[PDB]
């Protein structure tokens, strides 16, 4: 009944010198609250740290944020004028008080990007089982990829008629550069989803991958020719085949 | 992470085997100790904490603290593919700082039952030219190499668990959209072990 720590956006793609401000709100009554930016050889860096309401202090990397803290509930993070390097994963923290469990909000994806045409939903597809496998080990893996997307902001699914399953499932936890000399190179994903070759045989079953993801706001300019890149859900499907 | 430190890792541990992870910290104002657990793509949680000497057991974790040697510790026993994250020990210091290491990835690797090494290629469901090359069935000693050319994509390899089967296996994939591509080209050998299955597509 408590909706527990929740921030907002749960994702932002920024024009570099812009002005961002992530919230975090939790209802628990939290003394102490705590801001994160997780960079992939860094681990959780604090960036600043908030032990009651009224004060804030620096942690170890402040430079170029700012928090206030006006209210027990809220913990404001400012980027003053936004620059590449921050891109980053961002977690807000909250404990009852200063040395108890801290509990983790999502985290917010915020790519800070010099060009915003650089910007691509992904393309996706479903490969089918392969008749060999099949054959080999009476099982069927069928593999969806998610291609030329940028920036990495993705969430990958597997629905199987309609429900959601993570069994016999593995998504790559990272997606790879298409073009690594480049570095603005878009995105690509696959996943797994192994079933038996009974199931997979069977018409009446439908696989779906659901790649959702997260774009331009309806707030952002858009110019070029192509559809402008919001926040989208891209799907592709396969039925069952008994031949 | 500077008053906090880990390993990086990965670390590598067999499925049932004990996996340790160390974290050291320095110790003006160190209060208490955590270990939170945070799985790909999701929030850290936390598992243990820890603030005098000794061992801490619950159910497979046993935490160790000894102040006086400045390092806190973590104990997996009977290590299952699902204790695979990353493992961040956290610090507790005097004037508001909660410090966190930077974090040690644990991998445990299931023991591949029955490995059968095969590269799969698979056809679109849609009506198009693509395919892409899977690697499956290979046990879980097998490094997977990136790709040294450009336009040629593999994955690093993944678990999958089939529980209702209880079957786990490894895969990887390739792909490319190059015209003369093979899927030998990707999983070429100096990724696949001798007597991999390489099926000729129908
Ligand atoms: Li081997």
């Amino acid at each position: 009944m408590i909706a527990g720590i929740t921030q907002a956006p749960t994702s932002q793609i920024l024009a570099a010198g812009r002005r961002m401000t992530l919230r975090c709100t939790q209802d628990m009554r939290h003394n102490a609250m705590y801001w994160y930016r997780q960079d992939l050889g860094l681990g959780l860096r604090l960036i600043h740290y908030s032990n009651t309401a009224g004060t804030t202090g620096k942690g170890e990397v402040p430079d170029g944020y700012s928090v206030s803290r006006a209210n027990t509930d809220d913990f404001p993070l400012t980027l003053a004028s936004a620059v590449p390097s921050q891109t980053s994963v961002y977690f807000c923290a909250s404990s009852l008080s200063f040395g108890t469990e801290a509990f983790f909000g999502q985290g917010t994806r915020l790519t800070v990007v010099e060009d915003l045409n650089k910007v691509f939903p992904p393309e996706v597809a479903v490969f089918e089982p392969s008749e060999a496998e099949i054959s080999h080990t009476q099982k069927a893996t069928l593999v969806c990829l998610a291609t030329g997307f940028y920036p990495d902001h993705v969430e990958l699914s597997w629905w199987v008629n309609g429900k959601e399953v993570h069994s016999g499932v593995c998504t790559d936890p990272q997606p790879l550069k298409e073009q690594p000399a480049l570095n603005d190179s878009r995105y690509a994903l696959s996943s797994r989803l192994r079933v038996s070759a009974t199931f997979w045989q069977d018409p009446r079953n439908h696989f779906r991958c659901q790649v959702q993801f997260y774009g331009l706001s309806e707030n952002d300019e858009w110019t070029q020719d192509r559809a402008k890149p919001v926040t989208q859900i891209v799907s592709a499907e396969a039925w069952g085949r008994a031949d | 992470a500077k008053e906090v430190e880990q390993n990086s890792g990965p670390l590598s541990v067999p499925e049932g085997a004990i996996a340790s992870l160390n974290c050291t910290y320095s110790d003006r104002g160190s209060q208490s100790f955590f270990w939170y657990r945070q799985y790909s793509g999701k929030s850290p949680e936390l598992i243990m904490f820890i603030y005098s000497n000794g061992d801490k057991e619950d159910g497979r974790f046993t935490a160790q603290l000894n102040k006086a040697s400045q390092y806190v510790s973590l104990l997996i026993r009977d290590s299952q593919p699902s204790d695979s994250a990353t493992y961040l020990c956290a610090v507790n210091f005097g004037g508001g700082k909660l410090i966190f290491g930077q974090g040690t990835e644990l991998s445990v690797k299931p023991n591949i039952q029955n490995p059968d090494p095969a590269v799969y290629q698979l056809r679109d469901s849609k009506s198009s030219d693509k395919s892409v090359c899977l690697f499956t069935d290979f046990d879980s000693q097998t490094n997977v190499s990136q790709s040294k050319d450009s336009d040629v994509y593999i994955t690093d390899k993944c678990v999958l668990d089939m529980r209702s089967m209880d079957f786990k296996s490894n895969s990887a994939v390739a792909w490319s959209n190059k015209s003369d591509f093979a899927c030998a080209n990707a999983f070429n050998n100096s990724i696949i072990p001798e007597d991999t299955f390489f099926p000729s597509p129908e």
